[PDB]
RNA sequence: GAUUGUUCACCCACUAAUAGGGAACGUGAGCUGGGUUUAGACCGUCGUGAGACAGGUUAGUUUUACCCUACUGAUGAUGUG
RNA sequence: CCUCACGAUCCUUCUGACCUUUUGGGUUUUAAGCAGGAGGUGUCAGAAAAGUUACCACAGGGAUAACUGGCUUGUGGCGGC
RNA sequence: CAUGAAUGGAUGAACGAGAUUCCCACUGUCCCUACCUACUAUCCAGCGAAACCACAGCCAAGGGAACGGGCUUGGCGGAAU
RNA sequence: GGUGGAGCCGCCGCAGGUGCAGAUCUUGGUGGUAGUAGCAAAUAUUCAAACGAGAACUUUGAAGGCCGAAGUGGAGAAGGG
RNA sequence: CCCGGCUCGCUGGCGUGAGCCGGGCGUGGAAUGGAGUGCCUAGUGGGCCACUUUUGGUAAGCAGAACUGGCGCUGCGGGAUG
RNA sequence: GCGAAAGACUAAUCGAACCAUCUAGUAGCUGGUUCCCUCCGAAGUUUCCCUCAGGAUAGCUGGCGCUCUCGCACACGCAGU
RNA sequence: UACCCACCCGACCCGUCUUGAAACACGGACCAAGGAGUCUAACACGUGCGCGAGUCGGGGGCUCGCACGAAAGCCGCCGUGGCGCAAUGAAGGUGAAGGCCGGCGCGCUCGCCGGCCGAGGUGGGAUCCCGAGGCCUCUCCAGUCCGCCGAGGGCGCACCACCGGCCCGUCUCGCCCGCCGCGCCGGGGAGGUGGAGCACGAGCGCACGUGUUAGGACCCGAAAGAUGGUGAACUAUGCCUGGG
RNA sequence: UAAGGCUAAAUACCGGCACGAGACCGAUAGUCAACAAGUACCGUAAGGGAAAGUUGAAAAGAACUUUGAAGAGAGAGUUCA
């Protein structure tokens, strides 16, 4: 609101909180970021180091639908998953290893992040990281590639 | 006639909480109470968090609660956190907890329950231990907020990795002059 | 000017925004205007699908929405002639019909 | 237009208004800067000194059980 | 008094003497406008040129007081029944 | 022998990796990257740049002259030992 | 310093509200002012503006943003015109 | 208290085109100046009567005067309506 | 600080050295005072004066530095006035 | 445009008309910037800049906090010494 | 206290730029009404609230002629999507775990097989726990209850300092590889170094404040530039026709 | 599958007809315009362009007497005023 403005408080108050020496004229230091090479150098170099200059490769029409890759981490792959289907082993004393369909929560890749639970699993994905082969290898499981 | 500085004489800290919630200051007028009459320093620290802010007072993981009531002793104690308690996807084997705390989301408060656990609030606890008996007090990581990465030194300064506000991190935003050597200078 | 670590803020505002504004005021009796068609339009047709005619199933075409299907635009001409309904006939009874979709699988 | 061209009149009360401060110095300072052929050794020290934990631990119980010995043989 | 826009200068002549200065370098709603110092022009020098020249030269609007004060005169004024 | 003898972005060129991209696959050119040098900004933290205005204009400036006044008194004048 | 030949040189009758110098005649330009006339101003009946105005309106000296009306110390101050 | 003649405020919350001495501010109003400057370009009016509430200024008569036919006289164009 | 012991791809005739683990021991000059640390951030970026030091200048109420103090930002008693 | 030429004249306007719009053109530059009380309280310096009437960054300032200490017979730390 | 008057002392006219204003600096005769930091978008931090590894919000949809409604409510829409949940490389691309033990390859600080623990350690660390010993209590002693003080000893959040560790880029150096193919194939190691990284999370949405911008942008202010138009009734010429 | 063609629906509307509403303005505000307003008026013309709302409830809007040339008064009357 209008009503808790330091605007207000600023009444009877001459220079309107902007110094009688120096007034507020409209545009001292440029307009915009201007200047970044002449007289604002010191923000600019000091404050967002790298703006200024070319870099890399040009990739002209770029899509992201191309390089769509969401990825789990080893960390909640349980979650995807109905717990009780994790309770629904550690037992059963079969050796079930239920399967996980990652690319049906909406993920094409596996990465290994975390502990995983002892515990057999079978988890279908596109992509699997070295990591997150190992770590469902070592507990006992399978690593099976989906198209 | 007198030469002592005024400059910093009076002390900026929270007497009250800010916020108008009748509940938080309820208990606030519980342990305006209890702080000023039992040596007990424990409600002490209690009071002097219930006035700090949401941004001062951050959420603590149910993890991050197993593994600080894990260490060898603190068995049997409660748990006492002013703030909320959040749950942890990424933790299953639930031991049996007494927490306590302001807030405790809704699917956490299910994981305490099932595992034979109790959580009371801020009101039971001045029944159970008003002195604070058999507690610990915990927090979530201060430092946590993703605002901490933008404080420092600065960006651009000799090795001081702190991180630049940028409309949106790609390659053309942000690797030039002052970050590869071949392309002015870098630090 | 700017002043200790903020963004950098390319706003577009330099052209002039002030006379094309389009404000939404409209908004809450547009949602009006369109219901009474959407009412009108049923009451019209009284026995038929208010929805409209029957779409096909369909898959999405990009890598990242492979696994989703949706509403296609109509049944093709490849799959008619072996359910054995006239292409011009079906028009008719409420089957959309698209001739212009390959059926490669 | 001619100006003031420098001076340091009034700072020493300026940088002297928050005290200078002597730089808080922890202990366990930063080991950057040493030369790397220290380093690229002592890290071989710190990541080995668990084998050879064995005859670490039962040669502190024996000073340990040598001086309970030590400080009940003056009682 | 002669010359000079001149201050300054030089001479003629007289005289007792032709001392030196200040007053916003006294004094433009007191004057004059000759000189500087707009616009017009003319030469010389300089500049490729527009133009420049404490280098000359001729032509070029000089407003307002009835207000307060000061001053000059002019009535008066309280007191003295 | 020590304290000076030098140069960003962009652009251009040269050099290096059996490098990467060159886009629906594949092979060659070609181009774009990556990493180092060079081509240069002497106003040397780095605009691509001649005048004149006495026909002039505007924003300002007593932060900046041309009068007066102050301080000073070399110089000028006047006067002592 | 720094003239000069169609950026024209040298002359020159007539002409010029062109620029100077001298002489005769003339004169209140002047020595040195005087009076006379008309219209004003002046007073009255009638009618009646404007620029301007922080507050205002007697001086010396002092200080002071280095020349005050006000401030300090003196001098002084008598209605309405 | 008064005049005035139809609506208005207290508290808890919300919203602003929200508080004026000033901008050579804008619009309107009003002073001081002041009953002051002024009603001075082309020589000139006077007597009697009439009318009228009222006559320096109208009208009639008488007298003195000026414009003096390149007019202050007699008719037109454009313009005015 | 003082002992005891482990580790090393460095260093070396052996030892150095550093790193670790384990024990053994408290006020180490006077005077003062609660300290530490992180976020946003306005105004400012014409200055002037005095003691002392001092550079141009002959000198300046001149130009230019040092050190502190003021004035600007601040009235009161005093210096008549400032 | 027109100029026997002065930058003259072009409807009180001319070194480049008047009218409406683009237009609230831009301004590192003048001017102004509206109620009280309470607490804290500066700078005119640093480096870079077509920088020298402006900015950028340093400082100096305030607000917001937090981490602890223990005058709760039972303190470490700092300092214009 | 406010009206008039009197006295003694004090006392220069305000606004402003300014090193310095009562200034021989500028604005201001007087009085009324009007009159200047706004809205939008985008960030940033602080703060309040809801929910919390999620959380929305829009557009749609389902419910009205609105009185209050162009509101409120509801929707696998609620996730199509944004932001967050993961980085790092120019890019092809890769992608956050280690410890320990036993067993097997020669423990070779190398490679493989079975079990255990799981985010490492050091120093401070608010601090809870345990507490030797005291301190009384009407007796000598006995003794369970209650606390106060409490040397000393333990766990140790948050955070800070440091040492380790892991991911990616690059380098160096060196070893063994796996084999749906052949290795100008792919894969692992040790050591250093670049990174806006991980090292059991803190975001999302909604408010409000402050600040910075883009916007006419706190209000007023140019000399100009551009696009279209209207003027020779003045005056500048030429022409036509009259007059002197 | 180009070099030829047709097409409803959601979509846009500061003009127009006809409506409805408002955390809007309330006569220097709100459109320039609450009224004979794009009127009066200015400019040759393109164009520019105002001011100005309120008696009472009902005109019951002051008959009559009187002073005055008349404007204006004094009484009276109307009115809740
Ligand atoms: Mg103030
Ligand atoms: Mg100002
Ligand atoms: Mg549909
Ligand atoms: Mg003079
Ligand atoms: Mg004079
Ligand atoms: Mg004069
Ligand atoms: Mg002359
Ligand atoms: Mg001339
Ligand atoms: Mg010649
Ligand atoms: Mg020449
Ligand atoms: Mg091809
Ligand atoms: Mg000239
Ligand atoms: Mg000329
Ligand atoms: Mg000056
Ligand atoms: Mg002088
Ligand atoms: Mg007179
Ligand atoms: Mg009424
Ligand atoms: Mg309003
Ligand atoms: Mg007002
Ligand atoms: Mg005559
Ligand atoms: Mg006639
Ligand atoms: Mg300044
Ligand atoms: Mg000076
Ligand atoms: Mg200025
Ligand atoms: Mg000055
Ligand atoms: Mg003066
Ligand atoms: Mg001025
Ligand atoms: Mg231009
Ligand atoms: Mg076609
Ligand atoms: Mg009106
Ligand atoms: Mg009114
Ligand atoms: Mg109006
Ligand atoms: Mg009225
Ligand atoms: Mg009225
Ligand atoms: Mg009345």
């Amino acid at each position: 609101p209008s009503r808790l403005r330091k605007t207000r408080k600023l009444r009877g108050h001459v220079s309107h909180g902007h110094g009688r020496i120096g007034k507020h004229r409209k545009h001292p230091g440029g307009r915009g970021n201007a200047g970044g090479m002449h007289h604002h150098r010191i923000n600019f170099d000091k404050y967002h180091p790298g703006y200024f200059g070319k870099v890399g490769m040009r990739h002209y029409h770029l899509k992201r639908n191309q390089s769509f890759c969401p990825t789990v981490n080893l960390d909640k792959l349980w979650t995807l998953v109905s717990e009780q289907t994790r309770i629904n082993a550690a037992k059963n004393k079969t050796g079930a290893a239920p399967i996980i369909d990652v690319v049906r929560s909406g993920y094409y890749k596996v990465l290994g992040k975390g502990k995983l639970p002892k515990q057999p699993v079978i988890v279908k994905a596109k992509f699997f990281s070295r990591r997150a082969e190992e770590k469902i290898k070592g507990v006992g499981g399978a690593c099976v590639l989906v198209a | 006639g007198v030469d002592i500085r005024h400059n910093k004489d009076r002390k900026v800290r929270r007497k009250e909480p800010k916020s108008q919630d009748i509940y938080l200051r309820l208990l606030v007028k519980l342990y305006r109470f209890l702080a000023r009459r039992t040596n007990s320093t424990f409600n002490q620290v209690v009071l002097k968090r219930l006035f700090m802010s949401r941004t001062n007072r951050p959420p603590l993981s149910l993890s991050r609660m197993i593994r600080k009531m894990k260490l060898p002793g603190r068995e049997g104690k409660t748990a006492v956190v002013v703030g909320t308690i959040t749950d942890d996807v990424r933790v299953q084997e639930v031991p049996k907890l007494k927490v306590c705390a302001l807030r405790v989301s809704s699917r956490a408060r299910s994981r305490i329950l099932k595992a034979g656990g109790k959580i009371l609030t801020f009101d039971q606890l001045a029944l159970d231990s008003p002195k604070g008996c058999g507690t610990v007090l915990l927090s979530g990581p201060r430092k946590g907020r993703e605002v901490y990465r933008h404080f420092g030194k600065a960006p651009g300064t000799p090795h001081s990795h702190t991180k630049p506000y940028v409309r949106s991190k790609g390659r053309k935003f942000e690797r030039a002059r002052g970050r590869r050597a071949s392309r002015g200078y870098k630090n | 000017a700017p002043s200790r670590n903020g963004m950098i803020l390319k706003p577009h505002f330099h052209k002039d925004w002030q006379r094309r504004v389009a404000t939404w005021f409209n908004q809450p009796a547009r949602k009006i205007r369109r219901r009474k068609a959407r009412q009108a339009k049923a009451r019209r047709i009284a026995p038929r699908p208010a929805s409209g005619p029957l779409r096909p199933v369909v898959r999405c075409p990009t890598v990242r929405y492979h696994t989703k299907v949706r509403a296609g635009r109509g049944f093709s001409l490849e799959e008619l002639r072996v359910a054995g309904i006239h292409k011009k006939v079906a028009r008719t009874i409420g089957i959309s019909v698209d001739p212009r979709r390959r059926n490669k699988c | 237009a001619k100006s003031k061209n420098h001076t340091t009149h009034n700072q020493s009360r300026k940088w002297h208004r928050n005290g200078i401060k002597k730089p808080r110095s922890q202990r366990y300072e930063s080991l950057k800067g040493v030369d790397p052929k220290f380093l690229r050794n002592m890290r071989f020290a710190k990541k080995h000194n668990k084998k050879g934990l064995k005859k670490m631990q039962a040669n502190n119980a024996k000073a340990m059980s040598a001086r309970a010995e030590a400080i009940k043989a003056l009682v």
